[PDB]
RNA sequence: UAUAUAAUGAUAAUUCUAAUCUUAUACUUAAUUCUUAAGUAAUAUAUAAUAUAUAUAUAUAUUAUAUAUUAUAAGAGA
RNA sequence: UGCUGACAUGAGUAACGAAAAAAAGGUAUAAACCUUUUCACCUAAAACAUAAGGUUUAACUAUAAAAGUACGGCCCCUAAUUAAAUUAGAAUAUAAAUAUAUUUAAGAUGGGAUAAUCUAUAUUAAUAUUUAUCUUAAAAUAUAUAAUUAUAUUAUAUAUUAUAUAUUUAUAUAAUAUAAACUAAUAAAGAUCAGGAAAAUUAAUGUAUACCGUAAUGUAGACCGACUCAGGUAUGUAAGUAGAGAAUAUGAAGGUGAAUUAGAUAAUUAAAGGGAAGGAACUCGGCAAAGAUAGCUCAUAAGUUAGUCAAUAAAGAGUAAUAAGAACAAAGUUGUACAACUGUUUACUAAAAACACCGCACUUUGCAGAAACGAUAAGUUUAAGUAUAAGGUGUGAACUCUGCUCCAUGCUUAAUAUAUAAAUAAAAUUAUUUAACGAUAAUUUAAUUAAAUUUAGGUAAAUAGCAGCCUUAUUAUGAGGGUUAUAAUGUAGCGAAAUUCCUUGGCCU
RNA sequence: UAUAUUAAUAAUGUUAUGAAUAAUUAUUAAUAAUAAUAAACUAAGUGAACUGAAACAUCUAAGUAACUUAAGGAUAAGAAAUCAACAGAGAUAUUAUGAGUAUUGGUGAGAGAAAAUAAUAAAGGUCUAAUAAGUAUUAUGUGAAAAAAAUGUAAGAAAAUAGGAUAACAAAUUCUAAGACUAAAUACUAUUAAUAAGUAUAGUAAGUACCGUAAGGGAA
């Protein structure tokens, strides 16, 4: 968010540099590392990011890229650290608490363009430019097409809201059963908000 | 069932049959063997052969005491069970066992010695000779001659060294 | 508008899709050529 | 009173792994893009000895057996 | 309504397919062919030059001429995409066929050096979408007497005069000369919708210049339409006059005037012009037709979402017009219903109130993911994206607002509540056989053993639902009230509605 | 660059001051090549639907049509872990009787054998295997309409002092699975000869003209 042409950033994914280690001025002994870490823009592992920090570009593995909280105005918070399990608990923009590798990547600060959600396309041509073709509602279709189709006049056919291929579209958990998220402390609000 | 050419399936293929309902309605269905990917240690090759087999074939390995034994059994049943791949693995195993069993001595340096002489003679008469055609000509000539130089050794391809 | 003019000639497409190679370079086209030969047709493909 | 210390099972949870699974990157003789069999110059492992403090453990010359001239790194895991 | 073949009737009937033609001559042969003249028609084409296509149809067999600098192809390079090709026994998957991922090869609608002062491609020596061209600058002129503006010019395209040559090749240049359009090369710069891939220099030698296209047709008699078919068909130039213009009028050159002609012009039909008196009295309906008092410069209201939206406002003014005296552009207000709007739709009877939309809500998916595809898998799109992303669903901009209910169908969360199906390490037990043991076919039990199922919630911008009955203010009528059923009993708003049968409902204009 | 190249008799025009030449050598030895690849018959994988049952789903059609793959002049089968019934036979493959009998079925439409006796046929009996183990058998899901050997998943023997065969048991018979070869009688095609109460609309053209973009259709 606060990044402007002129600023200076750095990454500590490889680690603290010899430039400071040998100089002893900014080395860990006086613990200037805290104030060198919790500044927006730079990149650090969760291990050396303090608790409660607002971060973005979170990884899953110690050797993997930043995957979560990568869109405009998105951020996550570091909730817990578990050194014995080499894990950390992070809450994502979905409101979900999740386990992540303690030595995973993360950048300090919110992702820019916070107001991207207040934008308003004024015409269908703008969607067409962006690459979005028209969407045809199921009710407007025929019964051979979307199940909602058919019926004289406007009618929903007493058919539970569902996709064209017969999958319920209101509240039906799609990821269900044994194949769920192994790394998941708490689920997202899911209507609480 | 070309899936089986790549593995040791023990001569078991897919089975296409019917699915019967309580109303005795039929619907075509298919039975697959229980293929499992496994790496079995081979002593003669001194390495792990990694292949897809059926659990039955793996159990047969456990009985017979090794992938080498399984591949090198003699019965026609086994010859049929061992598919195209198994056949090649069997060839490798038996070749390796043979070369371990009987080493060559239980000629290439003399070919090298004779190479320059023939090369020079061909050069003198106006022709040429390269290493490939040289070995092709003198591949199968047991008896050598002493037309030039002197044989100051008695190796004679028998009991090399003291 | 008016109909009837569905065939719009273009030698490039004619040869690419109905040419001899377009059929001899595949399983199905090879079968078409073989069937026409067996029937004894004079002209196998464009 | 007026059914588990033990022997076993069921359920829940955590741990380990060569079960399983997913991502990433020089010569000598012998049968001149090759192989094999014995030894090597340097890149790497276990236990015995150098010499340190507490009354279970550091760091190295050199040697003992199996190898490179599939593998590592990360993740899930009975 | 048999099949094929031949021949009839309709019948010498309808038609001969947008069209200007006339003489003289070729020819005492001609409406139809050729020539000359006259007349017309197309002329931002019916002309010229081309692409694609095609029974060479052409000005033809004696026939369409290329080393390249305006010659295309061929060739180098790649896009989209394609490929019995490609990958320690082993690239992955798959009833076969085959399908994935990677390589390689192919593949334009694209890019590719030099060149009129004319030019040289080969071998051996190193490895830049799209759009625009200032309020303001300087001289001299029209400028006024400090204006300031009015302009070549605030940037390019070349030919002449002079100051000089190496026996006048390249320069340093000071002067002279543009009115309006357009072109290819600069320089600077505007929005967001953020704008292709691919093949590297000097030296020394070297070049005898391969192959193929080239006619004519190409808003068409030369292609696609069964036809010498009023249909379909890609580019550039497209005289001048006039205009804002590629509108409209003319038409200089060019091309053309047609497999139907000559008379006659009844009823009647089509296309077109005029019309007394009246002006929608026609009709289901002003359907059709008629109606324009500048086209430039001014001026232009109520509403309004503040957008000259309404607006190209209406009415009106200025400019020669005063009896009129080209074509073309321009065809008035107002209420209501539906839909925010531009757009899309039933190729060939429906263009709309239907679809879409921007906007608004709900919901799923933490990425080793939801969604779709895959005789099914690998795998692919999603996406080289990450909850402000992607999929699904309903509604359909915005103002004012969106009330009550989980009964039912589902979704969703827990209940140490609860059937069972398959799967086994044992035997409290009958039947059969057997001299016999023994061999064959069961019911109960285990520390054992799901999802469902029913219990309790939550969920309606999920699918859905939103009632009846009776007197009191000595009256029609019913603020209060009394009663049965329910999950609850239709709130705000609107109302004879595109929803009202009765119904031309009652009243007003 | 199969007129493509180390070696040779001499060189034009030149070789950073007796050899090595972009047009090349009478020459001689060595080194990369050429997919015309039918049909029918046979075996195997997957396999419909119309239809019949006077409807329809079990059943039928039917393991047929079609697609896919792979051989040979043929392929396939083949010398009993077979039949049979106390007496016996003795390998395959077709045909007649047995016989529309046994058997079987929403006991419906319907389907349906083997012993045994004859015919065709060839010399028709042979050894190649250290005699056969995740095999026989068992449970379970499928599996030629009667009759059955293969087949997914998982447990799993014995040695001729043994094993297979029948719902089961006993007795008796019969044969030896997990190793193999095999002419002939047969199928298709192509020639030759013979006979046609066959064809001139089954009598030679042409898969042409022509129709469709194509697969494909198809004349006189
Ligand atoms: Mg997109
Ligand atoms: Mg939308
Ligand atoms: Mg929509
Ligand atoms: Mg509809
Ligand atoms: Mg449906
Ligand atoms: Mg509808
Ligand atoms: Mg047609
Ligand atoms: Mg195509
Ligand atoms: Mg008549
Ligand atoms: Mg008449
Ligand atoms: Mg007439
Ligand atoms: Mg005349
Ligand atoms: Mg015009
Ligand atoms: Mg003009
Ligand atoms: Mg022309
Ligand atoms: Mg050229
Ligand atoms: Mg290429
Ligand atoms: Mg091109
Ligand atoms: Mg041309
Ligand atoms: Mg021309
Ligand atoms: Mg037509
Ligand atoms: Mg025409
Ligand atoms: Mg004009
Ligand atoms: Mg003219
Ligand atoms: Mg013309
Ligand atoms: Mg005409
Ligand atoms: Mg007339
Ligand atoms: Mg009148
Ligand atoms: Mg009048
Ligand atoms: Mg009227
Ligand atoms: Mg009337
Ligand atoms: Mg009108
Ligand atoms: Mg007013
Ligand atoms: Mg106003
Ligand atoms: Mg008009
Ligand atoms: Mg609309
Ligand atoms: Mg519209
Ligand atoms: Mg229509
Ligand atoms: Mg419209
Ligand atoms: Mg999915
Ligand atoms: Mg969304
Ligand atoms: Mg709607
Ligand atoms: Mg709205
Ligand atoms: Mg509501
Ligand atoms: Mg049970
Ligand atoms: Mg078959
Ligand atoms: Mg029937
Ligand atoms: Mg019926
Ligand atoms: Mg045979
Ligand atoms: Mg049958
Ligand atoms: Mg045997
Ligand atoms: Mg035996
Ligand atoms: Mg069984
Ligand atoms: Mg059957
Ligand atoms: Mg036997
Ligand atoms: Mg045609």
């Amino acid at each position: 968010d606060g990044l402007r042409p002129g600023d200076v950033v750095e990454s500590f994914r490889r680690g603290i540099p010899q430039t400071l280690l040998n100089e002893m001025g900014g080395k860990v002994d006086p613990a200037i590392l805290s104030v060198k870490t919790t500044q927006r823009g730079n990149c650090l592992p969760i291990s050396m990011i303090p608790i409660g920090t607002i971060i973005h570009n979170v990884g899953i593995t110690p050797v993997g890229p930043g995957k979560f909280c990568r869109s405009a105005g998105t951020y996550a918070r570091v909730l817990a650290k578990l050194p014995e399990k080499k894990k950390a608990i992070v809450r994502l923009q979905s409101g979900e608490h999740r386990y992540v590798s303690l030595e995973a990547v993360a950048t300090i600060g919110v992702v820019s363009n916070i107001d991207h959600q207040n934008r308003s396309l004024g015409k269908a041509g703008r969607s067409r430019w962006l690459g979005i073709r028209p969407t045809v509602r199921g009710v407007a279709m025929n019964k051979c097409d979307h199940p909602h189709g058919g019926g004289r006049g406007k009618s929903k056919s007493n058919k539970l809201s569902m996709s064209p291929w017969g999958q319920l579209a209101k509240g039906y958990k799609t990821r269900r059963g044994k194949n769920q998220n192994r790394m998941k402390v708490k689920d997202r609000p899911r209507g609480k908000d | 069932f070309k899936q089986s050419n790549k593995g040791l399936y023990g001569g078991s293929f897919v089975q296409f049959g019917n699915n019967i309902s309580e109303s005795k309605a039929k619907t075509r269905k298919k039975w697959l063997p229980n293929v499992v990917k496994k790496g079995l240690w081979s002593e003669t090759l001194n390495r792990k052969i990694s292949i897809k087999m059926t659990a039955k074939v793996l159990k047969t390995i456990s009985k017979e005491g090794g992938i080498d034994n399984y591949l090198t059994k003699e019965k026609s049943a086994r010859i049929k069970e061992l598919g195209p791949t198994g056949w090649k693995l069997r060839y490798r195993v038996l070749k390796r066992k043979d070369e371990i069993e009987n080493p060559p001595h239980k000629r290439r340096r003399l070919m090298s010695f004779l190479y320059p002489l023939e090369k020079l003679e061909y050069r003198s008469v106006g022709k040429d000779l390269n290493y490939k055609k040289f070995v092709e000509l003198f591949a199968d000539v047991p008896v050598k001659d002493i037309l030039a130089r002197l044989e100051d050794h008695k190796f004679d391809l028998s009991t090399i060294t003291v | 508008k008016s109909r009837g003019n569905t065939y719009q000639p273009s030698t490039l497409k004619r040869k690419r899709t109905f040419g001899f190679l377009a059929r001899a370079k595949s399983k199905q086209g090879s079968k078409i050529l073989k069937r026409r030969k067996l029937k004894g047709r004079w002209f196998l493909s464009h």
